Parts: C-alpha cells; sequence; structure tokens
C-alpha cells in the first residue's frame, strides 16, 4: 500500500536504509581502489550429503515455518498432523544418524 | 508498486536471459540468484510475503547452496565445452529457440483474452497460509513430508562416496 | 648402486663441491641475476616437476612439495592419504664444518653454540671434550 | 515544499540512517572491545588509525582470478548481516522495517551468508582455501538448519512473524525462561552462522585446507571483519529482543535499556569466547546434527503443547 | 631535515626536501594518513632459524604490510624471501633481525648470502645475536617515528607519485652523549 502515511515511510525508511547500506560498501570499496597508491581432483560426497540434509531440513523446517503461526488458530487436529510430521522427520533424522551419515570422522 | 513489480519482471528476464547464455557456471549461478531475488521482489509485489520470503531462504538459499557447493566440489570451471562455445552458433542456437518462441506466441496468445479484475492489495499473511496448509490440506504436508524422506533417502544411496578422506581424485569407475 | 645420488645440502645448480680443500669457505659476490633464475625456478618448480630425479615412482597420485625451522618435503598422494615422501632438507645450510676448517680451536665455540640453538651449551661439550683429548687435558 | 508529510518521512529516513551508523559503530566498537578485555586475561582511536591504514592501501586483483564475485563476496559478508539489523526494535517509534515477515527476513539474510564464504572459496584460486570454504559452508550450513526452529518456539509461543509482536507478547514474561533451549540452541546458531570463536578456522584439523579469510587484502579483508561484527552485534540484538524484554524496563528509557541489554550480550560473547576451548570438526558436525535439532523440534512440540493446553 | 626520493637496490636515489614545503588541507591529511600507518602496523614474522624462536616470546602476507627477516640468508631460501617480499603490497617494511640479516654475521661462508640488504631494501636494521624482544620492540618505536615522518603518494591518480624517506640522525650520534658518559659498571663477579 502507497496511502496510509505511515507504512509508506517505512517503506521509504526500508529502501533508503538498503540502497545506503549497499552505497556505503560500494564507497568503501571505492576509497579502498582509488587511495593509498600503486608500485583431475575432487573434494567429496560428504559435503554433498550434508548440503542435501541442509535443503531437505529446510523444507522439512519451511512447513513448521508455517504452522507456527497457525498454532492457535488451528486446533488439536492440526497438533496431531504436526506431531506426526515431526515424529518422520525425526525417524528420518534417527535413520541419518544410526546409518552413519550424519558423522564425519576424520 | 507496480513500478517494483515491472522492474523486477525485466531483470528476472535480463538475469534468466544471461543464465541462458553464459559460459562458465558460477556467474550463470549468481545470475540465478539475482533472478530469484527479482521474483521474491515480484512475489512481494503482488502480496505474497510468504511466497518470497521462502524464495530467498530455501529457492535462493538452500537450492543455489546446493548447486555452487557441487560446482566448488567437483571442480567443474565448464571446461571441455567452453571451449567448443556450441550453443554460440546458429545452427544450434537458431532452431530450439525458434521452437521455443513458436511456443511463447501461442501460449501468450491463450495468456489475452481472459477477463482481469486486475492484482489488487490486501497481502496474504503467512498466518492464512498456516491455516489453509494444516486445514484442507494435512495430507499435503505428511505426505510431502514423505516425499523429502524419498529424496534424502535416494540422494544418500546413490551421492555417497563409499570412500575415505576429504580429497579424492576422479579415478574411472572408482576402481 | 646408489638411488637418486644428488645433492642435499647444496641445490642442483651448484658447480664444485664445499667441503673439498681447493674449494675457497668465502661468500662470493652476490649477483641478482642468479638469484632472478632461482626465483624463476621457484615460480616453474611444480610446472616442470619431474618426479624421476626425486625418486620418485611416476592417477591418483598427486605430487605436492609442504612448504622447528622451515623446509620443503615433497609429498605424493592418493587422494589424502601419502605414499611417498622425499623431505627436501638443506634450505638451513650454514657450513658449520666448512667453518670449522676456518676457524681456529678457540674461535669455533659460538659456530658449535649456533649448530641447535636450543642446546646451545650441550651442543658446545662435545667440541669442547674433543679438542681437550687433542691437547690431553684432564679438566677438573 | 514543506509539509507535515515529507517532515515525518525525512525524519523516518534521518532515524533509519542514525541506527545505521550506530549499529557500525557499535561493531566498530565490539572489535575495539574484543581488543582491550582479551589481554587482561583512550586507545579508541588505533581503530581510526587501523581504517586510514587499510583506506591507504595497495589493492590485490588475482592476476587469474575474477574481479566480480571477489569483490561481491566482502558485500555479501557485509550488506546481509547488515541490513539483518532492520527488523530490530529499539524504541516503540525508532524501527526502521516494521513488515509483517519480522523474522524470516532475518532468516533470508542468514541464508545469503554461506555465499560470501562459496564466493570467496571459489575467486580465491587456491584449492587449500577452497577446501576450507568448503568446510565452513558445510559447518554453517549444519548449524543454520535448527536456526529456524529454535525461532520458531518464540514465534509459536507469540504468534506472529513482527517483533513488534514479539515485544509485546513478551509484556508480562520474558521469552528466555519458558523456551531456555530455544534460547540456547539460538545463541549456538547465531554464533555459528556468525563464524565466531568456537566455529572458527574449520581447517585447523586439516593441512590441504586454508581460510577464506587468505588472499584478501586490505578493505576486503576488514569489509570482512567489520561484516562478521555486525553480524555478532545484530544477533546479540534479535537474542534479546526474542528473549529477553525487549526495550522493556522499569526506569530507565527504552532504548537505553535495549543499549545496556544488547551490550550485556556483547560482553556475554567476550566471556564465552574467553571460556570456552575450540572443539574440533567432528564433534561439530555430531553436536550440531544429532543435539541441537531433535532437542529444538522436541522443543516446538512442547511450547505446542503447552501453548494449546491453557487456551481461553 | 631532507628526505630521499624514490621514483619510477640498483636504482638511482637523490637527497632532496619535501614536498610539504613549496597547501594546509594536504599537510594535515599527509599527517593523519603517517599517524594511522604508524599506529596499526601489522608484522609478518618470518620464520627462520634461530632469531625467529627468539622473537615468538616477544599472520598470512598481503594484510601484514611488515616483515621480519629473522634468521641466515641461506642462498637456498633468500629467493623465497624476495617472492615473499613481492607478495606484499606498498607501503611495506622491512625490520632485520640479528647480525644474518644486517650482514653475513658470522657466516661469511659460501651458503649464506650477506644480509637481506643484497636484494631488498631494508627500513630498520638490529645488530646482535639473538636481540631481546625489548630491542624489537625499541626498533618499532623507531620505525614508527620513521613511518610517522614520511611523504608517500596519497593516491595513485592525482598527486607526486614519488616515495619520501626521510634522513634521520643516527642513534649512535643521537645516543652519543648518555653512552660516553658511562662512568663505572658493576663487577661481573656478582649477579
Ligand atoms: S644473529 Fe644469532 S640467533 Fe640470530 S639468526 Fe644469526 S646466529 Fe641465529
Amino acid at each position: 500500500m502507497s496511502t496510509s502515511t505511515e507504512v509508506i515511510a517505512h517503506h521509504w525508511a526500508f529502501a533508503i536504509f538498503l540502497i545506503v547500506a549497499i552505497g556505503l560498501c560500494c564507497l568503501m570499496l571505492v576509497g579502498g581502489w582509488f587511495l593509498g597508491g600503486r608500485a583431475r581432483l575432487r573434494l567429496s560426497a560428504k559435503f554433498y550429503l550434508v548440503a542435501m540434509f541442509f535443503v531437505i531440513f529446510d523444507v522439512e523446517a519451511l512447513y513448521l515455518f508455517a504452522w507456527s503461526t497457525s498454532i492457535r488458530e488451528s486446533g488439536w487436529v492440526g497438533f496431531v498432523e504436526a506431531a506426526i510430521f515431526i515424529f518422520v522427520l525425526l525417524a528420518g533424522l534417527v535413520y541419518l544418524v544410526r546409518i552413519g551419515a550424519l558423522d564425519w570422522t576424520p | 508498486m507496480e513500478f517494483a513489480f515491472y522492474i523486477c519482471g525485466l531483470i528476472a528476464i535480463l538475469a534468466t536471459l544471461r543464465v541462458i547464455t553464459h559460459t562458465n557456471p558460477v556467474h550463470a549461478l549468481l545470475y540465478l540468484i539475482i533472478s530469484l531475488l527479482a521474483i521474491s521482489g515480484v512475489f512481494f509485489s503482488l502480496g505474497a510475503y510468504f511466497a518470497g520470503a521462502l524464495e530467498i531462504i530455501v529457492y535462493a538459499g538452500a537450492i543455489m547452496v546446493l548447486f555452487v557447493f557441487v560446482v566448488m566440489m567437483l571442480n567443474l570451471g565448464g571446461s571441455e565445452i567452453e571451449q567448443e562455445r556450441q550453443w554460440l552458433k546458429p545452427q544450434v542456437w537458431i532452431g530450439p529457440a525458434i521452437l521455443s518462441a513458436i511456443m511463447l506466441v501461442v501460449i501468450v496468445y491463450a495468456i489475452l483474452g481472459v477477463n482481469d479484475q486486475g492484482i489488487d492489495g490486501t497481502p496474504i499473511s503467512a498466518k492464512a497460509v498456516g491455516i489453509t496448509l494444516f486445514g484442507p490440506y494435512v495430507l499435503a504436508v505428511e505426505l510431502a513430508s514423505m516425499l523429502l524422506l524419498a529424496g534424502l533417502v535416494v540422494a544418500f544411496h546413490v551421492g555417497r562416496e563409499e570412500r575415505a578422506g576429504e580429497v579424492l581424485s576422479n579415478r574411472k569407475d572408482d576402481s | 648402486g646408489h638411488p637418486n645420488l644428488r645433492r642435499i645440502m647444496m641445490p642442483q645448480t651448484w658447480k664444485g663441491h664445499p667441503l673439498r680443500k681447493d674449494y675457497p669457505a668465502r661468500a662470493t659476490e652476490f649477483s641478482p641475476f642468479e638469484l632472478t633464475k632461482a626465483k624463476q625456478d621457484l615460480e616453474m618448480e611444480a610446472l616442470t616437476f619431474k618426479p624421476e630425479e626425486w625418486g620418485m615412482k611416476r592417477e591418483d597420485f598427486m605430487f605436492l612439495n609442504l612448504g622447528h625451522g622451515a623446509f620443503r618435503i615433497v609429498l605424493q598422494l592418493d587422494g589424502e592419504e601419502i605414499v611417498d615422501c622425499v623431505p627436501d632438507i638443506g634450505y638451513h645450510h650454514r657450513g658449520a664444518e666448512k667453518m670449522g676448517e676456518r676457524q681456529s680451536w678457540h674461535s669455533y665455540i659460538p659456530y658449535t653454540d649456533r649448530i641447535e640453538y636450543l642446546g646451545g651449551c650441550v651442543n658446545e661439550m662435545p667440541y669442547v671434550l674433543a679438542v681437550e683429548k687433542l691437547a690431553g687435558i684432564t679438566v677438573p | 515544499w514543506i509539509s507535515p508529510e515529507l517532515i515525518e518521512i525525512l525524519l523516518t529516513i534521518l532515524k533509519a540512517v542514525v541506527i545505521l551508523l550506530v549499529v557500525v559503530t557499535c561493531g566498530a566498537f565490539m572489535s575495539f572491545g574484543e581488543r582491550r578485555l582479551l589481554g587482561l586475561f583512550g586507545g579508541s582511536l588505533q581503530l581510526v588509525a587501523d581504517m586510514i591504514k587499510m583506506f591507504f592501501k595497495e589493492d590485490w586483483i588475482p592476476k587469474f582470478s575474477d574481479r566480480v564475485i571477489f569483490t561481491l563476496a566482502p558485500m555479501i559478508a557485509f550488506t546481509s548481516l547488515l541490513l539483518a539489523f532492520a527488523i530490530v526494535p529499539v524504541s516503540p517509534g525508532w524501527v526502521v522495517a516494521d513488515l509483517n515477515i519480522g523474522i524470516l527476513f532475518f532468516l533470508m539474510m542468514a541464508g545469503l551468508a554461506v555465499y560470501a564464504v562459496l564466493f570467496a572459496g571459489w575467486s580465491s584460486n587456491n584449492k587449500y582455501s577452497l577446501l576450507g570454504a568448503m568446510r565452513a559452508s558445510a559447518q554453517t550450513l549444519s548449524y543454520e538448519v535448527f536456526l529456524g526452529l529454535s525461532l520458531m518456539g518464540v514465534v509459536a509461543q507469540a504468534g506472529s512473524f513482527n517483533m513488534t509482536d514479539i515485544v509485546n507478547s513478551q509484556a508480562h514474561v520474558w521469552n528466555v525462561i519458558p523456551q531456555f533451549f530455544g534460547f540456547i540452541t539460538f545463541a549456538i546458531a547465531g554464533v555459528a552462522v556468525c563464524h565466531r570463536h568456537p566455529f572458527d578456522q574449520p581447517e585447523a584439523e586439516q593441512e590441504l585446507a586454508d581460510g577464506y579469510h587468505i588472499e584478501y587484502s586490505g578493505m576486503k579483508f576488514g569489509l570482512f571483519f567489520v561484516g562478521e561484527y555486525i553480524g555478532i552485534v545484530t544477533i546479540s540484538a534479535l537474542m534479546v529482543t526474542l528473549f529477553f524484554g525487549g526495550w522493556q524496563g522499569p526506569l530507565l528509557p527504552p532504548f537505553i535499556w535495549f543499549a545496556l541489554k544488547t551490550a550485556f550480550f556483547m560482553m556475554m560473547f567476550i566471556l564465552i569466547r574467553a571460556s570456552l576451548p575450540r572443539p574440533r570438526y567432528d564433534q561439530v558436525m555430531s553436536f550440531g546434527w544429532k543435539i541441537c535439532l531433535p532437542l529444538t523440534l522436541i522443543n516446538l512440540l512442547v511450547t505446542a503443547a503447552v501453548i494449546l493446553w491453557q487456551a481461553q | 631535515m631532507d628526505y630521499t626520493l624514490t621514483r619510477i637496490p640498483l636504482q638511482k636515489q637523490e637527497i632532496v626536501t619535501d614536498p610539504l614545503e613549496q597547501n594546509v588541507f594536504m599537510g594535515k591529511l599527509n599527517d593523519m594518513v603517517n599517524w594511522g600507518r604508524k599506529n596499526s602496523i601489522w608484522p609478518y614474522n618470518f620464520g627462520l632459524s634461530c632469531c625467529y624462536v627468539e622473537m615468538v616470546t616477544s599472520a598470512s602476507p598481503r594484510q601484514a604490510d611488515l616483515m621480519v627477516v629473522a634468521g641466515t640468508c641461506f642462498t637456498k631460501m633468500a629467493p623465497v624471501i624476495q617472492r615473499l617480499y613481492d607478495q606484499m603490497l606498498e607501503p611495506k617494511w622491512v625490520i632485520s633481525m640479528g647480525a644474518c640479516a644486517n650482514s653475513g654475521g658470522m657466516y661469511d661462508i659460501y651458503s649464506v648470502v650477506q644480509g637481506v640488504d643484497k636484494f631488498i631494501p631494508v627500513d630498520v636494521y638490529i645488530p646482535g645475536c639473538p636481540p631481546r624482544p625489548e630491542a624489537y620492540m625499541q626498533a618499532l618505536m623507531l620505525l614508527q617515528e620513521s613511518i610517522g615522518k614520511e611523504r608517500r603518494p596519497l593516491s595513485w591518480v592525482v598527486g607526486d607519485q614519488g616515495v619520501y624517506r626521510a634522513n634521520m640522525q643516527s642513534e649512535r650520534e643521537r645516543k652519543r652523549g648518555e653512552r660516553i658518559a658511562v662512568t663505572n659498571l658493576r663487577t661481573p663477579d656478582e649477579i
């Protein structure tokens, strides 16, 4: 909205804050550059495993992100479905613990 | 706030156009990151705050992270394909782009002619999405949890090394 | 019948033999041209690396120079696990013995201190005892 | 062309620049204090002298590297955790972002923060720094995976993302005592995302890996340093406004109370830096998955049960 | 006092006066730049044989704008010293610890370069087998004074692109009175 004369002030402040932080960083780099004077292999699969754990548990976390807003608007049936969601999530988690995908062991 | 939507859409189109026709993939992933940022700005311009929040939380915060992980992991620099430059030639670039432009022309002919009340304000809060997502969509979240579990299980089964060490050479068929 | 018989204290681009009596035990004039040759050699050491002069076995095997003191140790890699290594030494060569042929029996005591700096007096003990054996001195 | 609406919006702009300058200054003051009260185990002009030196130095661009992402990684490391502070209220009328998604924006910034390490590792044409950036990115992903759940504890107790709603739902009791598990998990996750001392130099357990901070010189490394410190002070501000009382106090002014509690968290961070030794990598991963994520999931379940039990 | 100008070991140096005696805003801003470079000095202690371990009791390159050459100048390690010198970025300063970095330093032999003075410029020398950490600290103060009285180009675009090193009075002439005016010392038969 652009007509409530206080949230539009907050929007202007937010946009100016963003653009002036970016401008401050740009001008700091510009001052660093201008002033001062001049003169095969492969990593692993465990990094992929932990990043895949991050993204999969992140989507299973965004489901709880959506749930946590309506935690009191929804009833106990919402608690039951979130409980079985977290239960199967922890079942997969303890599967990853007990198999050994979640350990490093250097 | 329609000007922000137009600017975000234009720079999203330009960013994904530079994604399609770039040589090395790290700048392609960076352009796709700013394309996802522009798509999130489009989401914020249409009142879908939770959608853009999930776009930079997950789509620009977990998926591109995984792509950059793989790129910096197996040390690909686009080599042995970037010396060919086959996608900067008419015989490869003209055909499929013509086919996709025909698809675009017919689908935007399908877009036009529909009645349009127009995009209004009243942004959809994440609270309403939480009510609907754990309301009529219980089976959606449970079976999507099982979908993510299945994807985790498969990519663990396929993308595990079974070797040792944090540095491994690209040996043919892993001996 | 010696594998990889090469210079261990001096670089391979060294003409004379230092501990020979005809070799002068003095620092010659420092030419920057030789130092630039050695800098260029250090720049292309990993590029023109030939693992036959080092006494190495010629796809996993990756050759790298790993730079108490400081010394290089070349390493042959099967991934992370290490299969062969020749520690390159001689980077701290002070010529203590060749200066022993130069200093007298009394002026060489600091040079006996400076071979092992943590020991010091422990390291000037054996020279003093051997010198007393030569002189026939029984200390009280 | 003076109008009251223009006066109000210009005052809001001035307040935004004031809070930006004061958070940069307080991050630099955190740097100066971390220099000061570590040696005991005016002097503030050495900070300005160091800034003058880093400004007046010759920059390096590596001849084999690419300019844009090598110079854009410090941009991410600075401004992502800088604009993470825009959501934090310091007073009833001194906030710059009153948006509906009050903490999801911090989650966006924390998700984007790993690209600084990734781009540093790729642009720095050095395989050891690349491996160290790989390890650091894996660490911050494995420890940011539960940051969202540790914050959903407070969101589930309050009912909305907005920070004003958090500090108005904390009007009777502060959130640290009902959710202490959420407090400690959020503190650990904020330390690890910010790449502070216990989760610092993950390349220390290996010698084929070096830090991603190398191959930078001058203002780029300086930007990395001050970006880490604005990140830790905005994590302190988020922690106080989400678990302690946001600008809430008996007699002192609300902004004074918020600054005092933020500095209290800063001295606590200095203390936990001085006390706890560095663990190695394997218990870092093992803890950050096995002990951290089931505990915050159980915390979310228990807080759901107790807020639905007393539902009237 | 008068300065030497280096402009674009084998280069030529000439002894001229400082350009600040020829503007008032440039004088104080150059003073602030020299103050900032003087107060915050980041060292790169080079790891060598037996002066490096002595200053241990007292970081990565290219952020440390200062090199402290400690040990003996070996002919194999001299290219490493020069390469690590060209790694660092202008402005850079050199402190030599021990006799082995100033001169040959008890090793006038085939495998020892007679100091780093042969191939890199040195700002501050410290004499003697291993100097005390307090000697290193007093060399730091002396070099801070030398940096504080300097005239370097503030930018590579506008201004004189030449470095002006000050001719400091030598420490033996400055401290001559307090050294010659020493009458008696403690006998070495006690502690
Ligand atoms: S001056 Fe003495 S302590 Fe220092 S490097 Fe030379 S021999 Fe070693």
